[PDB]
């Protein structure tokens, strides 16, 4: 995860 | 007891010690008490979890934590061990041992365990050891606590952390039943409404998840976040969650705008909040913030400004009123134009003053004496106000008788998504 | 003597002491010599250019000059007076006189008067005084010159200081006609080329610029600054200025990105392009800056050159980057056809995303945390587009079996970016 | 015609 957005 | 502040809790550059420091003095003004430090990009936090403060990182921590004492905020310290800690590992379980006793040596007496922003999916080791994700979670969680002496106040943040993020839904997520009954009744939850960035918390969604934690959660809140989109900033109210919440949550903590002097409103407002008019607290918190624009002392920026700034960088799902007119306005003289009435060219003339405005409040904001203030909000008040004055300009032409690589390849990228505007 | 070196010159927050200190010292390592104090925004240089540095200013200040000199790096004083002086007014010159006395007390020996970016118009005052702008101009310059014992280098930033700010134009601009005639012939003057930001900067150009100013100029380089849009960063080589232009300059000083570290490129190619000539390749100066920016960071080699083909120069892409433009523009042009070449190139597309996903996570995972957090927004930036053209590839790759559209219902906000700045630049052409 | 921002050419 990068960001709060499930890959 | 209630705990309402702020949560460092977002990603790039972190607030650095005389940042945070003037944080808990306005903390302690405004009448809030709690601070959460969850910085997603200091490394010893997240990354490296793992690694303990060297002699100058401690002195600067235990520094830092008096301040938070001597300005009584409550200080949280958090670690995220979630990207790869193996559960079942005790030298793993030691190792954050070791690193949560390290920082109670520097006074700090209250922690959260974060497990947001990480896959669903455990390693064989810990698969071999535990039946599910969260109770591989909660064990290391409810063991952690009841090392550290049951410290009265303790979070765990839960990889299922807003509403769209529970599988197959909130009522009836596996993960958060075992939460629930698993997790020791004196750790508190951390939740972000029913979205990451939520529009609305409504308290039917509240009692909805409160029912599978079998407790009132602390909101980790993100309406003034702007990590996310680097031409964005949020300096509206505090809105969408109502006063009917509190007897309903054991805290709320804002995740606010990543540059430190933007988040005058975002803060005040709560404070409003928790001690409600948006507008009306939008009023007061500029009111107030006005004082802070002073011109520097000299031995050789207006309210109006202010809410015209605010109005253009205002909240996540609306723009303020002075923006979505002039947008509106701007819309109108384009659809109209084949037209150059007297209609038009005072309408033209008139938004042309309203541009004026925007380029006004930026050449008396940099005549402010607090410079860091001026620095936090640079480089937005300079792109609305070069936007504005080429949207101007645009105007005039359309009325004469008689850039092209703007935001660099990523600009480009996003001018090719047919989608691109979908939402304007 | 030849200027080469970085102008502190742009808009924004300035750079801290001992960002500057490690400016001198990368100055010095790369054989550059000179540095000119004028960002915009520190107050006293521009906005309240009237006051006398505070007791702590002054000695931070003096301590600044002090390691210039420790690191031989010439430090040239900038002021911008222009704003607001009444070029006539007694009272105002001996302000600006007071003003240079006490920078000259810290140790400076080299100074600049800057009126660029300012109205074109004098007051009442000044009118009656001097019979044009740039009479007003000269005259206090000339006098501040002489007045400080004509310092070995001192420049002066005229207000048509570029192709696209001359009235009407370069060759008969009456402005310009009267700097290169009275400006006294010790005093340099600034230039930035044919543009603001110049794509290139063409000999004959600088020749036509020389015969009116009576004078090599001195070339202020914007084109690594970044200060104009918000979104930019510019992290490839000095390239459209001929290295034949040396003979014809007394120095170019680069006004590079407002994010110090940003700025190893910028300022290790302009080194590799004066010591080239004091030819040159800028592919081969990009490839050495590169190889020796990776030292100070896993991250690899192949993650800085995309870093920097994506964040190239103004009027540029670098070669990764203009490839997967090309790419993205062709999937899209012949996404219809969903054969086997849209099927591939669709594949390879996704893979070169995740090589820009792949730079963004080891950098936010290497220890050099200074460099990380200067480049952090347009790291963050670039990969959280990319992830959304790379799903958008992907979906018109699903439109075999799915009638979807592309966002299906309520959206987090970075969903649709830009907020209402965007708003207004999706209504301009 | 300040700010290093000539208008559109
Ligand atoms: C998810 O997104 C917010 C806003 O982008 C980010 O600041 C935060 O660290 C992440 N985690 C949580 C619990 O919000
Ligand atoms: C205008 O142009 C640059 C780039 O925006 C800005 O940094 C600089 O202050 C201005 N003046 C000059 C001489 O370039």
């Amino acid at each position: 995860w990068v960001d709060s957005t499930p890959p | 007891h209630f705990l309402c502040g702020v949560v460092e809790g977002f990603y790039g550059r972190p607030w650095v010690m005389e940042q945070r420091k003037e944080l808990f003095r306005r903390l302690q003004k405004w009448e809030l008490n709690t601070y959460l430090y969850a910085p997603k990009d200091d490394y010893k936090h997240r990354m490296f979890w793992r690694e303990m403060y060297s002699v100058e990182e401690a002195e600067q921590l235990m520094t830092l934590i008096s301040a938070a004492r001597e300005y009584e905020i409550e200080f949280i310290y958090a670690i995220s061990p979630g990207l790869d800690i193996t559960f079942s590992n005790p030298k793993e379980v030691s190792t954050l041992k070791r690193k949560l006793d390290q920082v109670s040596q520097f006074g700090c007496r209250s922690f959260a365990l974060l497990f947001d922003n990480i896959d669903h999916n455990m390693c064989a080791a810990d698969k071999e050891v535990f039946s599910s994700f969260a109770h591989a979670q909660v064990s290391i969680t409810n063991e952690i606590y009841q090392y550290l002496g049951e410290p009265e106040t303790f979070l765990f943040c839960p990889t299922e952390y807003c509403g769209t993020f529970c599988y197959p839904n909130v009522s009836q997520s596996p993960y958060l039943r075992t939460v629930g009954e698993k997790l020791l009744p004196g750790i508190e939850v951390l939740w972000t409404g029913p979205k990451v960035v939520s529009k609305e918390i409504p308290v039917e969604s509240i009692e909805e998840v409160s029912k599978i934690i079998k407790r009132a959660p602390v909101i980790w809140d993100n309406i003034h976040a702007n990590d996310y989109d680097q031409k964005r900033l949020f300096l509206g109210p505090y809105k969408g969650r109502s006063t009917e919440l509190i007897p309903r949550l054991k805290g709320v903590l804002t995740n606010p705008n990543c540059e430190f002097e933007a988040n005058y409103v975002a803060i005040h407002t709560l404070a409003t909040w928790y001690k409600y008019s948006p507008q009306m607290a939008l009023k007061l918190a500029l009111t107030e913030w006005l004082q802070e624009f002073g011109v520097p002392h000299q031995y050789s920026v207006t309210l109006e400004d202010l809410q015209l700034l605010a109005d253009l960088f205002y909240l996540p799902y609306e723009h303020g009123p002075k923006g979505a007119q002039m947008l509106r306005e701007f819309q109108w003289l384009r659809a109209n134009s084949s037209v150059v009435i007297e209609e038009w060219r005072s309408r033209a003339a008139k938004f042309e003053e309203m541009c004026g405005l925007v380029m006004g409040m930026f050449t008396r904001l940099s005549n402010c004496a607090n410079r860091t203030i001026l620095y936090d909000m640079y480089s937005y008040v300079w792109d609305i106000k070069s936007i504005m004055s080429m949207v101007k300009s645009f105007v005039q032409w359309l009325g004469c008788r008689s850039w092209a690589f703007r935001g660099g390849l990523a600009g480009e990228f996003q001018r090719l998504l047919p989608i691109d505007g979908a939402n304007d």
